[PDB]
RNA sequence: GUGCUCGCUUCGGCAGCACAUAUACUAAAAUUGGAACGAUACAGAGAAGAUUAGCAUCCCCUGCGCAAGGAUG
RNA sequence: UGGUUUCUCUUCAGAUCGCAUAAAUCUUUCGCCUUUUACUAAAGAUUUCCGUGGAGAGGAACAACUCUG
RNA sequence: GGCUAAGAUC
RNA sequence: CUCCGAACGGUAAGAGCCUAGCAUGUAGA
């Protein structure tokens, strides 16, 4: 989390070949 | 013991109450009893005991004296005093001194038949001293 | 603050999140915290190395994400 | 069969369909053909059902949910405003009550769809219309007191829903009658802009009035409600007296005396001491109280509620213990008397209104009897369709005549019915009924009066046609075209997906406007086929 | 208290009565229950919160 | 309470074939080319 | 009704009233009257006026708009596990105010709410019963109460 | 054991009538034979390869497997 | 005509059988993907389980209180 | 003894 | 803005010695 993640170009969420769940938590 | 209705029992029931604090007193102690000395099935035989003398003090004092009330006898089955079961069984002629309830149950034998409980000794062998294994006792 | 993730033997693996300088007896409260036992009966342990009640994290030089094996006493 | 709702097995009904049905279509003079228009909510097609239920022994009322058996279409099921109009012919008796035809058509209520209004109105001949008694006048009611009107039809209000005054307001009954008298002041003074009828005033002394309520089926008409409290030990000349509780006080002094007077200072109208206030005591002796004094006020009364009734809800209870207490709906006796002239008999202005003139020949043919005009004087001015959707069916009220099956009849256009004959495509219309709700009666014949359902003669027909025959018609002037009074300004442009399929929305868009009366499909010049709404 | 929850005063207190209360009898082992009108409209005021 | 409810609901229909053959093995004891 | 001292049938205030109601000019007797005067009356009127108009009328009318547990005057079985309490105010549009937690709490609420009754939705036949009653009568099992 | 016999017939009891008809891998037992890849001490994965590969034509263990994996002729 | 209950066992359930609602499997789809299971949810139909509804059969409690008619 | 890319093959 | 993951793919490979928590409930004379 040390990072700001908004440079980054669309999103970072896990990169481990496990994203399961697909959300943001803005809707 | 708690009485689990907080009701307001109706009298009588302070006329029975240390006859009934002494047989919970001894079923108590008869459960604290440890598994020493028992072989198998020797240690449930003083829970049917305590048990039928229960039931049998609750019976007598409703048939057999009827000196404590309707109201009072409800309020005892429904504490847990003496099983229903146990007094609808003891209603009939053909039963009055059975020894428990486990043992007139037709399914329970292998067999498919009654106990040796609820068998009179005339009608039973010569030398026989046995004991019923499921009731207690004869 | 680094993430120490107390990842012992069957399904008991948490994350605890301390201080640098925070000692090791503050560690063991919180990881008694997120897995349900008493913290004085938890010895951490790295290959039979079993950790002391008076040293901080700092001096183990434990990084984030340096997990250990928890066992109990 | 999944496009709309239709019959379960020809269920049954208290009147005979040949001992009585049959003879009821040939006497002109017990026809009363009518057609309600209501608000947009007002309980009108929930009120044809209770109609239904009175009349047929098939009791699958409002026990969960309603029981609407003129909306067929499966649409008007699931959105609950109902898009198209459904003749109903049951047998509703008088307070005397032998037989009556009772050609009925309920019609929808919403805004946008009076042009389904304007082809019920302009057909048939009654106009007695429902008003919700908890809003009163609506957008809907002032819109169809003008259209009836300036068609020179009869008018009859009915002040439906009467429960919500009582179980959903709590209003007392004194300021009741206020209110109820607000809604007649408004309707008559609505009804004084077409200056034709200035004898003909909407009151409920003059039987024009019917009270009722479809949400919980009764029914409170002034000539129904002295026939039930007659037949409850009054003996006091019901529909013969009795006009007298509509302003007027009643006093227990002087007890033979119906006086305009107040004797005393809390003595309200006999309507609100004899009709309102056993009907807001009645409901409240039942929805107050179902466990005390309620079998109590059923002796009083004089209902036999039996434990099998008494062990349901409160809602069904109510239904159950009104039902049993009024019965057969007589209040439209009233409904006969002031209105439903009788047509084929009575119907001499209908016809003027409805042709282009034809006198000395048509004019005195079409107002004459059933039988002995001869080109059997159709007119249809609705196209439903059938389960399958390519096959549709006609709807029309014969004037006079009576082509049953065998006979041909040319199909007269709108526009090419003039003088100058364009085309008629003559065809045999051989498989004609008469309708129902849902379920669909098979006749032969078809006399004047009756709403004849005419199959094969609609594939010429794209709008409201009428029907000759061609056996020597001195080819009269056809019937004008429904005005809908509404110009539909709304207008949408449809085109397929796929335009290999060019000819299939053309075809569908022309059996759509077969359906629609206002849905005028117009060909634009660019190739866009345009669609016409409201 | 005992001015308007008078008709739910006792049924209204243990789950004994609740299924098995065998007064204007509902069925002893929790069956088809049925109840009155003042009894019900004591009820709506505490499910009314 | 509703959801874990609902939880073992759907987990004892489950775990009599989950851990069903885990109990009884303790007594029990346990391409292209085809079409050529 | 806000407070039961108030009648069973009573004018609220909050009700936009009737202005005029004297549209008709009767100060005087009509004919109408002297021609109904023939018009003889003894007997009782078409219910019997002998209570008031409504005792519990509040409590009984507020009874019938209530919703399904309230309206049914006919308890059924119903489950502990079949009574939710808690979607009488998920499928409300509830939030006044804007909480970031309770935006996606009520849209995930509403989406289990839509997903159990938009395909889970079967006739539920079924062949068998009388699981764990098969237990009760074997020769081992017994039954008590604690 | 429970209730009754116009029984002996006292009312202390006896005899008869009616109901109740076969629980129990039987014991608080007797012995009988042994398994950690577990610690400790010894040396410490070679500091080095010329056939080029798979598919089907008999069983133990990990795992919950109508997924899967090791060993196999 | 004549019985309020309770427990066992025999069918069909096309009624929100359930005014509320779990898991697994099969055939198609998406996201990650690195071997696989545990994965994300869109469509449809097959079981299991939590349960229930009318109608005959056998025991117990006042069946006698006399319920409707 | 079959199917595998004259099985690729100096 | 608060959506929090678990196992396998992993510790080898062997020599001599040492000690343990376990299980069956028999027909026979
Ligand atoms: N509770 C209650 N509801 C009523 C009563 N009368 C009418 N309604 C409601 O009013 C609604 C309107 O009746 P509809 O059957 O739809 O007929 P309509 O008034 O012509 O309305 P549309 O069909 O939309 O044209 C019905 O669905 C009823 O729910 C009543 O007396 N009591
Ligand atoms: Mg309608």
């Amino acid at each position: 989390d040390h990072f700001n993640k908004t440079i980054l170009p669309k999103v970072m969420q896990v990169k481990n070949f496990g994203r399961s769940g697909r959300t943001k938590y803005t809707h | 013991k708690v009485k689990r209705s907080r009701k307001a029992p109706p009298d009588g029931w302070e006329l029975i109450e240390p006859t009934l604090d002494e047989l919970d007193q001894k079923m108590r102690e008869a459960e604290t009893e440890p598994h020493e000395g028992k072989r198998k099935v020797e240690s449930l035989w003083p829970i049917f005991r305590i048990h039928h003398q229960k039931t049998r003090y609750i019976f007598d004092l409703f048939y057999k004296r009827k000196a404590i009330s309707r109201e009072l006898y409800e309020y005892c089955i429904k504490e847990g005093y003496a099983d229903k079961n146990l007094i609808a069984k003891w209603k009939k002629q053909g039963y009055e001194n059975l020894c428990c309830l486990r043992c007139i149950q037709t399914r329970d034998t292998n067999f498919g038949t009654n106990c040796i409980c609820r068998v009179p000794k005339s009608k039973l062998e010569v030398g026989r001293i046995i004991e019923c294994t499921h009731c207690g006792c004869r | 603050m680094i993430e120490v993730v107390c990842n012992d033997r069957l399904g008991k693996k948490v994350r605890v999140k301390c201080n640098t300088d925070d000692t090791i007896g503050d560690l063991k409260k919180l990881i008694a915290a997120q897995t349900g036992t008493r913290w004085n009966k938890i010895v951490l342990k790295k290959w039979y190395t079993i950790f002391k009640d008076h040293v901080s994290l700092g001096d183990y030089e434990i990084h984030d994400g340096m997990n250990l094996e928890l066992y109990y006493q | 069969t999944k496009k709309f709702t239709l019959m379960e097995q020809t269920l049954p009904v208290t009147v005979y369909e040949m001992d009585f049905l049959a003879d009821l279509m040939d006497n002109s003079e017990l026809i009363r053909n009518v057609t309600l228009c209501g608000h947009l909510h007002h309980g009108k097609t929930c009120f044809v059902d209770c109609l239904i239920e009175q009349t047929h022994p098939e009791i699958r009322k409002r026990y969960d949910q309603d029981l609407c058996y003129t909306d067929i279409l499966f649409t008007e099921q699931e959105r609950g405003v109902g898009i198209k109009s459904t003749p109903v012919t049951v047998v509703l008796p008088d307070t005397k009550g032998k037989s009556y035809l009772f050609n009925i058509m309920d019609t929808p209520g919403h805004v946008n769809f009076s042009d389904e209004v304007t082809a019920g109105l302009r057909i048939s001949d009654g106009v007695v219309l429902f008003i919700d008694a908890a809003e009163g006048v609506m957008l809907n009611t002032e819109r169809l007191i003008k259209h009836a009107v300036q068609e020179r039809l009869a008018v009859t209000v009915c002040i439906n829903k009467i429960d919500r005054l009582i179980l959903e307001l709590k209003l007392p009954p004194t300021d009741a009658y206020y209110k109820l008298r607000h809604i007649v002041d408004e309707v008559n003074g609505l009804i004084s802009m077409y200056s034709t009828d200035e004898n003909l005033i909407l009151s409920p002394l003059l039987g024009n009035v019917c009270f009722s309520s479809s949400q919980y089926s009764i029914c409170f008409t002034l000539g129904s409600f002295a026939k039930i409290y007659a037949d409850t030990f009054g003996d006091i000349n019901y529909q013969e007296f009795a006009k007298r509780l509509w302003g007027d006080i009643y006093f227990n002094p002087k007890t033979r005396k119906f006086t305009k007077k107040a004797p005393t200072s809390s003595s309200q109208r006999s309507f609100v001491e004899f009709i309102l206030e056993p009907l807001y005591k009645i409901l409240a002796q039942v929805v107050g109280d179902v466990d005390t004094s309620l079998p109590r006020t059923l002796d009083e009364l004089g209902i036999h509620l039996t434990k099998e009734e008494l062990k349901l809800n409160i809602r069904p209870l109510l239904r159950l213990v009104c039902k049993k207490f009024f019965g057969e709906f007589t209040g439209f006796v009233d409904m006969c008397v002031q209105h439903i002239p009788s047509p084929k008999v009575g119907a001499k202005p209908k016809i003027e209104h409805t042709y282009t003139g034809g006198v000395d020949s048509d004019l005195g043919e079409a107002m004459s009897d059933c039988d002995p005009d001869g080109p059997l004087m159709c007119h249809t001015t609705k196209m439903y369709s059938t389960d399958d959707g390519v096959q549709f069916h006609a709807f029309g009220r014969v004037l006079s005549g009576t082509i049953h099956a065998g006979q041909p009849v040319k199909v007269l256009g709108e526009n090419y019915t003039l003088e100058d004959e364009e085309d008629s495509q003559i065809c045999t219309v051989g498989r004609l009924w008469i309708s129902v709700a849902r379920y669909h009666i098979e006749v032969n014949r078809v006399p004047a009066g009756n709403w004849v359902l005419i199959e094969g003669v609609d594939q010429p027909i794209v709008k409201t046609a009428t029907i000759t025959e061609p056996r020597g018609n001195e080819e009269a002037q056809i019937f004008r075209p429904l005005k809908f009074n509404t110009t539909s300004v709304i207008k949408i442009a449809v085109e397929p997906v796929n335009p290999s399929e060019l000819p299939k929305m053309l075809d569908g868009l022309r059996k759509v406007n077969k359906s629609y009366p206002s849905l005028t499909t117009k060909v634009e010049e660019s190739g866009e086929h345009v669609i016409l709404g409201t | 208290d005992p001015e308007e929850d008078a008709p739910v005063l006792d049924w209204f207190y243990d789950h004994q009565p609740l299924r098995d209360s065998r007064k204007y009898v509902n069925g002893s082992t929790y069956q088809r229950w049925q109840f009155t009108l003042p009894m019900m409209s004591t009820l709506y005021r505490l499910a009314n919160q | 309470w509703r959801v874990w409810l609902f939880f073992m609901r759907g987990i004892t229909p489950l775990l009599e074939r989950w851990l069903g053959n885990l109990l009884a093995r303790q007594f029990e004891g346990r391409v292209e080319s085809h079409f050529d | 009704t806000e407070d039961p001292d108030l009648p069973a049938f009573y004018f609220d205030p909050l009700i936009n009233p009737i202005s005029h109601r004297h549209s008709v000019k009767s100060q005087e007797p009509l004919p109408d009257d002297d021609e109904e005067f023939e018009l003889p009356e003894f007997v009782e009127p078409f219910l019997k006026d002998t209570p008031l108009y409504t005792d519990n009328t509040a409590n009984g009318i507020a009874l019938l708009w209530a919703p399904r547990p309230f309206n049914l005057r006919s308890g059924r079985t119903r489950r502990a596990l079949d009574i939710p309490l808690v979607k009488n105010w998920y499928r409300e549009h509830c939030p006044a105010g804007q909480p970031v937690k309770v935006r996606v709490s009520y849209q995930k609420l509403l989406k289990y709410y839509v997903l159990n009754a938009l395909k889970h939705r079967p006739p539920k036949a079924q062949k068998k019963r009388y699981l764990f009653r098969s237990f009760k009568a074997t020769k081992f099992f017994q039954s008590t109460k604690l």
